[PDB]
RNA sequence: GAGAAAGCUCACAAGGCCAUGCCCCCAUGUCUAACAACAUGGCUUUCUCACCA
């Protein structure tokens, strides 16, 4: 039924067991409920007690186990030793040789069975521990997604003569989105891209990659399939009721899910290795298509499979870098939304929206006219400590120790958005829509036109 | 398996000839080492002078499409069984080579396979006009396979779940001539295009699939292989793919009539991959990068990364 | 991709694709004071029957 798939990973030995935060703000309780309580996370504060009285009794066990191991190991090396030294039938006799044989097997038969309840106890309570959510940061308001704060908005909403319509009306009026009597090729909420809507999609992911490895990016390509391992530590849920990931058929495959994001994607490439100190921090950007379940009601809002290029990079071991590196990932956002051209506001993400995984977060909702709302295309998330404890990241210092290292994720550009975005903020009266000057390069044309092809004829029943 | 066409020379080196996966990961553009939990088997990750060059192909070949009028075009990535079972493959059979999404989750769902399934959904049920035959589109799209052989060369590039692959659609008038003349430009087009690129390749034909009226593969030298390998397989077809899925075109009197359907794949990055890596192999293992994909890559010569290589600390390792 | 077998795989000497040394798996468990030895399973290799849209 239900059952984490990082327990049955390190209990198979596929990976080291993942370091909980528990121990972290296991010293005040009031400290930690208050912020779960404002997180909000499917754990609630109700729990908590039951998990650290869980956590010490593991602890104890572990503890006692130690000690049991420590016995044998002591009986083992002595009486190997002794009974080398005069090996024969005397020794033998000897009734020292006896009473170590006797504990040996007494300490093997308690040993024994002392495991299976202490496997118990340790499955138990690290199912109930996931659950617990990361730090929040103190400068994160709390509250409701209208409760977030506005950093500041770049930008202003273009003056317009007529009403701008909307994105899905001009894009069947222009034939660049075809969206009409889809349901029996591609089922629900599926969209197509012909003449100038793909080039500028192409255009777009381009510019975006081409910006980014100017700046000293290193270039990262990701499976689409990832097992579901991987998704855990991300934080997604993997399975669930309503869970809302792609998994294949278990008979013709086990095991295998669909890429919700390329940062799930690069965290498993990243999943049990080390970095040498000097590349760190190391920036990869990755471009792939998403497929979301997500389970409006006509459009591009809600779409089941898209593209977004998203950059993640491993920072160094202290926080204030990976903040640092947060401020830098802004800041690129920042330039390529004011390159583009869009007006787009950026604003600190609410506590109860940060999520399991993600410390700080910031949300980039993009004005689109037509739709008449901010809409969000831009998310930046601070994995500092949770997806590296999750998968065991660590970077390797000179001296040899090893330290965990934060990793920071955040989408460059989303094609559904940037394009609705673009269409409505540039569409004219006569149905024409302007380029902005980037692109203009990639598209090679100032604007866009009515297509000359004759567009096709639905001919079904 | 008549061979067509033979263009350029096999390269000459003194040094025995090195696999792409070895120079690979010594590069470290691609590992594959412990990749099976966390992404499957045979699967690849491509990072520092790989993934570009992976992206610089795809975009070459875009360009170079893009110049000529194909019209470009995306598909939706989910994609229905009767669309599959139109274009010849069908998912029924307990082997197969599309992605089966879970029934109770989601009913009728499938992978796309390749790019051409999802062009000729999008033409599904639909009538286009005498005037705008033909009609080419060069869709890119990754597309995943269920079974890749692993009783030869398991360990190898050559055969991936998940690859990148342009594929370039296109619909032409009822002459079979117009068909037979799409296919061939086609076929220019590619072997341009391998031209261009310097890779050593035969074009050979295919005799008689049954779905496909005619066929043309064009396989290219490797010297790590040491023997030839398919990287191109462009087939025409006869009132198959509209006489399945009903897709008819109106003539100018308005009769109905089923329009000929051309599919051809310009490229795919991992073939293309192991032909370049080892086409330009060096005796320090460093690859010359071709001048045309220069512009992309912005290296002149690829050398050693300069960051340290991952190391794995797994427990899955000998101590 | 399917089935089955084995325990190791990478590298350095040396001969005209492999003769020998150099090194000879990670885990959970049955009898053992304990290494080892046999099971289940993972991973790395090898041998088979089959699709490549
Ligand atoms: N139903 C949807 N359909 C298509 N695109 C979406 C949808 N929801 C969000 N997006 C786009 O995808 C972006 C990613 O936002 S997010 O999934 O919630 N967060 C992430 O993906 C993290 N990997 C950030 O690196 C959004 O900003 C938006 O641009
Ligand atoms: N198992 C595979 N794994 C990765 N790439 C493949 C695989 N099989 C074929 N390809 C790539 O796709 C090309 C066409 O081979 S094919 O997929 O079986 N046939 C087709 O794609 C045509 N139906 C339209 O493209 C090959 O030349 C190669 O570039």
């Amino acid at each position: 039924r239900n059952r984490n798939l990082l327990y049955e990973y390190a209990r198979e030995g596929y990976s080291a067991l993942p370091q909980l935060d528990i121990e972290r703000f296991c010293a005040c309780p009031e400290e930690a409920a208050h912020a779960l309580e404002l997180r909000k996370g499917e754990l609630r504060s109700a729990d908590l007690p039951a998990i650290i009285s869980t956590w010490q009794e593991l602890r104890q066990l572990q503890e006692q186990i130690r000690s049991l191991e420590e016995e044998k190991a002591a009986v083992t090396e002595a009486v190997r030793a002794l009974l080398a030294n005069q090996d024969s039938g005397e020794v033998q006799q000897d009734p020292k040789y006896q009473g170590l044989r006797a504990r040996g097997r007494e300490i093997r038969k308690e040993l024994v069975h002392l495991y299976p309840r202490e496997a118990q106890l340790e499955e138990q309570f690290y199912l109930q521990a996931l659950k617990l959510p990361n730090q929040t940061h103190p400068d994160v308001p709390v509250g409701d997604e209208s409760q977030a704060r506005v950093l500041h908005m770049v930008g202003d909403k273009p003056v317009f003569s007529f009403q701008p319509r909307g994105h899905l009306e001009i894009g069947e009026k222009l034939d660049i989105i075809r969206q009409k009597r889809l349901s029996h090729v591609s089922g629900h909420r599926s969209y197509y891209l012909r003449g100038a809507g793909a080039l500028l999609q192409h255009g777009l992911v381009n510019f975006t990659f081409n910006k980014l490895l100017r700046r000293g990016f290193t270039p990262m390509t990701v499976p689409d399939l990832l097992r579901g391992a991987v998704f855990e530590g991300c934080g997604m849920t993997p399975n669930a009721n309503p869970s809302q990931i792609y998994n294949i058929d278990p008979a013709r495959f086990k095991d295998l899910n669909l890429a919700g994001t390329a940062e799930v994607g690069l965290a498993g490439y990243f999943m049990d290795h080390t970095v040498a100190f000097r590349d760190l921090p190391v920036r990869m950007v990755c471009s792939s298509t998403c497929y979301r379940a997500e389970t409006e009601p006509r459009g591009l809002y809600r779409v089941h499979h898209f593209t977004k290029v998203e950059m993640f990079g491993v920072t160094g071991p202290g926080l204030e870098q990976s903040s640092q590196l947060l401020e830098e990932f802004l800041s690129l956002q920042m330039e390529i939304l004011t390159e583009l051209g869009l007006h787009f506001r950026v604003l600190d993400m609410p506590t109860q929206e940060l999520g399991l995984p993600a410390y700080r977060k910031f949300d980039i909702e993009a004005w689109m006219p037509g739709r008449g709302r901010f809409g969000e295309v831009t998310s930046a998330s601070n994995c500092t400590d949770f997806q590296s404890r999750r998968l065991h990241i660590m970077f390797q210092t000179e001296a040899g120790e090893l330290q965990f290292a934060h990793t920071v994720n955040a989408t460059a550009c989303a094609v559904p958005r940037l394009l609705i975005a673009l269409l409505e903020s540039n569409q004219q009266k006569d149905g024409s829509v302007l380029v902005p000057p980037a692109l203009q390069s990639y598209l090679g044309t100032d604007r866009i036109t009515a297509p000359t092809h004759v567009p096709l004829q639905y001919i079904g029943p | 398996a008549r061979v067509l066409h033979m263009v350029g020379d096999k390269p000459v080196f003194s040094f025995q000839p090195r696999g792409h996966l070895e120079i690979g990961e010594k590069l470290d553009i691609i590992r594959q080492k412990r990749l099976s939990h966390v992404s499957g088997h045979r699967s690849y990750y491509l990072r520092g002078a790989g993934a570009l060059l992976q992206h610089g192909l795809v975009n070459f070949t875009f360009n170079k499409l893009l110049r000529r009028g194909f019209t470009p075009m995306t598909v939706p990535d989910l994609l229905r069984g009767a669309v599959f079972e139109g274009c010849g493959m069908t998912p029924n059979a307990n082997p197969s080579q599309i992605y089966n999404i879970d029934p109770a989750r989601f009913k009728d769902l499938n992978l796309a396979g390749t790019a051409e399934v999802g062009l000729a959904g999008y033409f599904m049920d639909h009538t286009v006009a005498f005037r705008d035959l033909p009609v080419r589109m060069v869709c890119s799209s990754t597309c995943y396979r269920a079974e890749t052989n692993t009783g030869q060369e398991p360990r190898g590039l050559y055969r991936v779940h998940h690859f990148t692959k342009v594929e370039m659609f296109g619909v032409t008038g009822p002459g079979l001539e117009q068909s037979s003349q799409l296919l061939e430009e086609f076929l220019s087009l590619q072997m341009e295009i391998l031209t261009e690129l310097g890779l050593h390749f035969r074009v050979l034909d295919m005799p008689t699939g049954l779905p496909a009226y005619r066929k043309f593969d064009i396989e290219a030298w490797m010297p790590g292989r040491g023997r030839f390998g398919e990287v191109t397989s462009a087939s025409n077809c006869t009132d198959f793919q509209s006489r399945r899925l009903h897709i008819m075109f109106q003539t100018e009197a308005g009769e109905l009539q089923f329009a000929h359907t051309v599919n051809a794949t310009a490229c795919a990055v991992p073939r293309l991959l192991i032909a370049l890596l080892e086409s330009n192999q060096q005796k320090d293992g460093s690859v010359l990068v071709p001048p045309a994909l220069q512009s992309y890559l912005g290296t002149d010569r690829i050398t050693a990364p300069t960051h340290v290589p991952l190391q794995y600390i797994g427990p899955n390792q000998p101590r």
